[PDB]
């Protein structure tokens, strides 16, 4: 109990956070790393490697900014609210099976396949890591 | 608490560097292609957060519809779990799949 | 110029124009009615293309930019519900005309055709058309957190007040707008992504461009800003307890496409989030309750195609088959619907659950298929309750060939006489009875839809032999004679509850060359003749590639000026003939690879039927000369 | 040792010789019997004026009219028709004569050998085909069906598509190689075509395509 | 308490966040996922 | 446990 | 815990490459006080980096269309319409899963042996 109250609260909460100052962390060092890329080298001789960089970032920065990529989320947003209030009226419709369901469910053959399920997981794993070990043995060959 | 601690050195660090940042304006009073680059990049991240937004709301609705009368119930569990064990069984399938194929090149 | 300069004149307006809800309304709705075309609702986008070319604007943008703008920032100085819910209304009815006034094989047979064949003249015609419409900007919108943020919020609401609402309330109409406009989006993201924003950051580049990024590059697609709400499927899935057809079909279809991505589901399952979201308070539970009273419910006979219960009841359907057809290995949210313990890599039932007690989803599936009827007399083999129980014997055949829910599923089915239900409920076929009014030997038999029924019918027939062919062999290496009698007397043709029913002889009347369904009249053909199937082909001819085609050689024909006014009928005819000639092809493959898998399932049976039998030759001696006898005919 | 010096020279500015100049080179080559070394000269002429092969992107699609890789076909031509030049020279002085005395064969016969290796082992296949135009025009068929090359299968697979006294080669050019399959599967499929070819022609072909 | 965690991972496993790539992934199950185990 | 399942016509 | 592992592990090496990019930017500021084509692949490395993260969006989105057109049908049939029968399902799903890891496991075996079979032949 000690153990898994550690770590359902108090670990996980340090974990996401810890990853989102990361993220964040990281915004900050590349937007430095960016300033350090300007006013020092602001003698206007700034090309070479630089062509091919703003060749990539123009290549990408096309390919987001088109039409139809940017209308195609706008276009399946509304497509899901549709579905949603399809959906929910349906739904609101047929809001009356609430026993059969509950019941229905609420069963045992659901104990058994929590087992079921529990054993695939650890033969799962057991392949996992199999594979990972193929992999990380096989990289070692790579070398020799 | 090393990796806290460690986005505590490189924080108050990073914090340290602007002084010599806002010195080196104060050399150069006496680029937009970089902002560029960085909104470029920076953009797209509002768009992961908005399609995880997006497929939030089908996964509610989805779940919603199929059964809304117990959402605390066994069977979203095993439906959950088992896509669990379906994606991770993909993941194996193909990495197996790759180092299989790895390994013909080593039949030269 | 509004009596300063225009580019601050126009965004002061603006902003003037956004205080409140009543001119924002009367605004959007100016707008949105502004972008029909005089047509009504493919060229000519709707504005003129000179549109603010006389000052530095980049056309319409502006329009859109402040739309969306407003709709996620100033929506909460709304204070009234009602206002609230209209302008998101609103909103989505103007994201609607903008976004489904995008031509999308236009541009894909531009991009693809336009520059690599045709000549450089048209291209421009594209490039303005790309470049002007704002279908770019809605989706570089739809990238951002704040329109996700506030969907799902409009989305996320309590029961109780779609309960009490009336269907043409505004909240419904709101939900429906934005689960269709997540559709589109969901759609037509691939092809903005790949045919929009190359294009966009080429021109912007080579010409001069002020435009500010409005996207997160971290949001790679669309389902990176939503696989971080769980409680969107669970909103989902309780509102198909409305009765709302249009709105349950949106949720089920939404649904589908959720669980048919793949980054969503690798980021669920990389233990998992999604079955325990949907066990907090038994969401599960009541779903397949629901759903349970759903499919119960009947259909209106005279209504068949447009009964909305039976529509609800094929989006059910093609939602499980494509979740359970998408990682079969590994458990999804299909097996906890059908009552089911999703473990890791494992599954299971719990003692006195609602799969435990014979009532759930599989369970009333089993029923509504062994209460099903599909032998009429007015018309005779219907084609609706075909489809629905080709849907069924699909489900059940993926939920069989996992042998993750293979065990289990036998071990009830053979625990409640299926395959004797299946048996009582088979029909015989002849040339005789009509389908759906409609005899066989018809000419407009292979034109008409009757193909597809007949399809389904055998390959209905085919899994049914398999599965009697499994469970025969199941039950003979099980070495218990309790059930072999029966399964035996069922195949002799006699039932002891005696009931008799049709032999598997009888069944093999579906091998028949009357019908000539490999022979083909072939007409006349003077002219066209030389034009071959080549790139139009898995037998699937393309009609669009000799379509194409026979449409540049009629333009040669005519740029030859011979004849080309008189002649031009022929060559209209002769297309109109060709069109039938490939789909009549199509469905004589068709039919003959079902009747090869339909007899190749025979034949299996057959030899898991003679290989396990312990019982006497000489009684079955009759049935083998039978056999040699129907074979002898096949054979020669 | 001259010859063979004048010929590096010629290569290296292949990629710029006049048509004038090349003529005169080819003209003198011939006086001295030099044949396979003219036609290899010729051919290099032709590559360096085209490194690209716009020629074959040219002929491949199919003659795209109005176009300025015609230049490209036409200035490779000028070479090739002093090809076509040389291979005539050739037999004239070398005509009738025998392939060889009792055990030896005669440099004559090597020199044609030698001119006629250049030819059929040379990569570029617009060459091939516009000399395979040529030999027809020149009524030599037998010479033709020896190619082993495979550009000729490609020649006479193309033009037998819309040709039927062509397809009639090809059907020649299998059969004299004992492929008899292949010439029936072309006689078969030539008379169930589309083209213009008599009732009394098809019976000939698949009568021909049954043998 | 393991089918509890397989189910808790899961849980947390398809609901965001901000990880430089990883986003949710939507739930399927039964029907679409038997044809989906099946064309693996 | 089968009260309709059973094949009593 | 095993599961809490792998977070650290990643977290671990992200202030890591975040450590060394932050300090990369300061030598440089430090440098100048009293590495220019250095950075130069760290932002063609983010920009190659970003560049299949769109790939995924696309596939994603993709995904989400071929899902939600799939969500369509089953409200669809839902609509039509309008316990025992699935829970064969859950089954039929599990049956096929034990068959899927089984053949899965072929294909990892026959990696596995398809190595060692290199390992031996190296010091064989």
């Amino acid at each position: 109990d000690a153990i898994l109250s550690r770590h359902d609260l108090d670990h996980t909460v340090r974990a996401f956070n810890a990853r989102r100052r990361h993220a964040e962390l990281s915004r900050r060092c590349l937007h430095l790393a960016a300033r350090v890329q300007v006013l020092r080298n602001r003698g206007y001789a700034l090309s070479g490697d630089e062509d091919e960089l703003k060749q990539k970032l123009q290549q990408i920065d096309k390919t987001l900014n088109d039409p139809a990529q940017g209308s195609r989320l706008e276009e399946l947003w509304s497509r899901l609210i549709v579905l949603r209030g399809y959906a929910e009226d349906l739904k609101d419709q047929i809001n009356q099976a609430g026993i059969t369901e509950s019941d229905g469910l609420g069963e045992e053959i659901e104990a058994k396949a929590k087992k079921i399920l529990e054993d695939y997981d650890k033969q799962l794993q057991h392949l996992k890591k199999q594979v990972e070990e193929a992999k990380k043995d096989f990289e070692e060959w790579e070398k020799q | 608490s090393n990796v806290e601690s460690q986005q505590e050195e490189l924080t108050a660090w990073l914090d340290r560097y602007e002084r010599e940042l806002d010195e080196l304006y104060a050399k150069q009073m006496g680029e937009r292609t970089y902002k560029l680059a960085e909104k470029l990049t920076d953009q797209l991240d509002e768009m992961g957060k908005d399609l995880a937004k997006m497929i939030k709301e089908i996964n509610d609705m989805s779940n919603t519809l199929s059964k809304g009368s117990k959402p605390d119930d066994p069977l979203t569990q095993i439906v959950r779990v088992l896509n669990g064990h379906l994606a991770q069984l993909q993941w194996i399938d193909t990495n197996a799949a790759a180092l299989q194929a790895k390994v013909a090149a080593a039949q030269k | 110029n509004p009596f300063p300069g225009p580019q601050e004149c126009m965004e002061m307006m603006f902003r003037e124009f956004g205080t409140g809800f009543e001119q924002s309304n009367a605004f959007i709705q100016l707008l949105t009615t502004l972008l029909v075309p005089p047509e009504g609702l493919n060229d000519s986008v709707p504005f003129p293309e000179w549109l603010g070319s006389s000052i530095r604007t980049l056309g319409i943008e502006p329009y859109v930019d402040f739309v969306f703008d407003v709709f996620a920032n100033r929506t909460k100085d709304i204070s009234d519900p009602s206002q609230l819910r209209i302008l998101r209304l609103s909103c989505l009815d103007f994201v609607m005309v903008c976004l489904v006034t995008f031509n999308e094989d236009l541009i894909v047979l531009g991009h693809e055709s336009n520059i690599s064949i045709d000549d450089a003249m048209a291209a421009t015609n594209l490039a303005t058309y790309v470049r002007l419409h704002p279908f770019s900007r809605v989706m570089e919108w739809l990238f951002n957190e704040k329109v996700i943020t506030s969907l799902i919020n409009t989305i996320h609401q309590d029961p109780i007040s779609l309960g009490s609402a009336s269907p043409d309330s505004p909240l419904v109409v709101s939900i429906l707008r934005a689960i269709q406009v997540m559709i589109k989006a969901l759609e037509l993201q691939e092809t903005y992504l790949h045919l929009v924003r190359p294009e966009v950051l080429r021109y912007q580049g080579e010409a001069g461009v002020r435009r500010k990024p409005v996207a997160n590059a971290a949001y790679s697609a669309f389902e990176d800003g939503i696989l971080s709400h769980l409680s969107l499927v669970v909103d989902l899935g309780k509102y198909c307890n409305l009765g709302h057809a249009e709105l349950t079909l949106a949720c089920l279809k939404l649904l589908e496409k959720i669980s048919t991505s793949s980054r969503i589901l690798s980021a669920w399952s990389p233990r998992n989030k999604a079955i325990v979201q949907l066990e907090r308070n038994g969401e599960g539970e009541t779903i397949s309750a629901s759903l349970s009273a759903s499919i119960m419910a009947t259909l209106d006979p005279a209504l068949a195609a447009s009964g909305e219960n039976y529509r609800v009841k094929l989006a059910i359907l093609d939602f499980l088959y494509a979740c359970l057809r998408a990682t079969p290995d590994q458990p999804t949210i299909a097996h906890q619907l059908l009552g089911f313990h999703c473990e890791l890599s494992k599954l299971g039932i719990e003692p006195k659950g609602p799969f435990d007690m014979q009532k759930s989803l599989f369970h009333s599936l089993l029923n509504v298929l062994i209460t099903l009827t599909v032998s009429e007399e007015e018309q005779g083999m219907r084609g609706y309750l075909v489809t629905l129980k080709y849907r069924v014997l699909r489900i059940l055949q993926l939920l069989w060939k996992s042998p993750l829910s293979a065990s289990l599923v036998m071990d009830e089915l053979r625990a409640t006489n299926f395959l004797f239900h299946m048996l009582l409920r088979e029909v015989q076929i002849q040339p005789q009875l009509p389908w759906d009014g409609q005899l066989v030997t018809g000419c407009e038999f292979l034109l008409s839809d009757a193909s597809l029924a007949y399809i389904d019918y055998l390959a209905s027939r085919a899994a049914i032999f398999e599965y009697i062919g499994k469970e025969l062999c199941s039950v003979s290496q099980n070495r218990i004679p309790s059930i072999k009698r029966q399964i035996f007397d069922a195949l002799n043709g006699q039932i002891f509850v005696p009931l008799t029913i049709p032999s598997i002889f009888d069944f093999f009347d579906f091998i028949n060359t009357d019908y000539k369904w490999e022979e083909i009249p072939s007409p006349h053909f003077t002219y066209l003749k030389d034009l071959d199937l080549g790139p139009c082909i898995g037998v699937h001819y393309d009609i669009r590639k000799a379509q194409e085609i026979l449409a540049l050689k009629r333009k040669e024909y005519e740029h030859s000026q011979l004849a080309t006014p008189e002649f031009l009928e022929t060559v209209e005819l002769e297309e109109k003939v060709l069109i039938e000639w490939l789909t009549v092809r199509n469905r004589a493959n068709l039919l003959l690879t079902a009747r090869l898998n339909l007899l190749q399932a025979w034949a299996n049976l057959l030899l898991v039927m003679i290989e396990s039998n312990d019982f006497k030759s000489t009684p079955k001696m009759a049935f083998l000369l039978q056999a040699l006898q129907a074979i002898l005919p096949t054979l020669e | 040792a001259l010859l063979a010096e004048s010929l590096r020279l010629f290569e290296q500015v292949a990629g710029s010789l006049t048509p004038a100049n090349l003529t005169t080179a080819v003209e003198q080559y011939i006086s001295l019997k030099y044949y396979a070394g003219a036609i290899q000269l010729c051919l290099t002429v032709a590559q360096q004026k085209d490194r690209g092969n716009t020629a074959l992107s040219w002929v491949n699609d199919g003659k795209p009219a109005n176009d300025s890789r015609k230049k490209a076909f036409d200035e490779r031509k000028i070479c090739y028709n002093l090809i076509h030049q040389v291979l005539d020279k050739l037999e004239s002085d070398f005509a009738g004569e025998p392939e060889l005395v009792d055990g030896r064969p005669t440099l004559a016969a090597t020199k044609r050998m030698e001119a006629y290796n250049v030819v059929n082992d040379s990569s570029d296949e617009v060459f091939h085909f516009d000399l395979y135009e040529w030999y027809i025009e020149k009524g030599w068929t037998d010479r033709i069906l020896s190619i082993d090359s495979p550009h000729v299968i490609t020649y006479l697979q193309r033009l037998a598509e819309t040709d039927f006294r062509h397809a009639e080669l090809l059907c020649r050019f299998y059969t004299t190689r004992s492929r008899f399959f292949e010439a029936a599967q072309v006689q078969t499929n030539l008379a169930k075509s589309d083209l213009n070819i008599s009732l009394k022609d098809r019976i000939i072909l698949l009568s021909r395509a049954k043998g | 308490a393991l089918f509890d965690s397989l189910l808790a991972r899961n849980k947390k496993q398809a609901e965001g966040e901000t990880a430089l790539g990883e986003l949710p992934s939507l739930q399927l199950g039964l029907a679409d996922l038997r044809q989906r185990l099946r064309k693996l | 446990i089968l009260p309709m399942y059973k094949l009593s016509p | 815990l095993s599961s809490d592992i792998l977070a650290i592990d990643q977290l671990r090496e992200l202030v890591k490459q975040d450590a060394d990019n932050a300090r990369l930017s300061f030598k440089a500021i430090d440098n100048l006080k009293l590495s220019n084509a250095d950075l130069i692949s760290y932002f063609s490395k983010t920009a190659d980096e970003m560049e299949e993260m769109m790939k995924k969006f696309e596939k994603t989105i993709t995904e989400i269309e071929a899902h939600l057109t799939g969500v369509e049908a089953h409200a669809m049939a839902m609509q039509n319409v309008a316990v025992d029968e699935r829970v064969y399902e859950l089954a039929a799903v599990l049956r096929e899963f034990e068959e899927s890891i089984l053949k899965v496991a072929g294909v990892v075996g026959g990696v596995k042996e398809g190595v060692t079979e290199l390992q031996l032949r190296d010091f064989m």
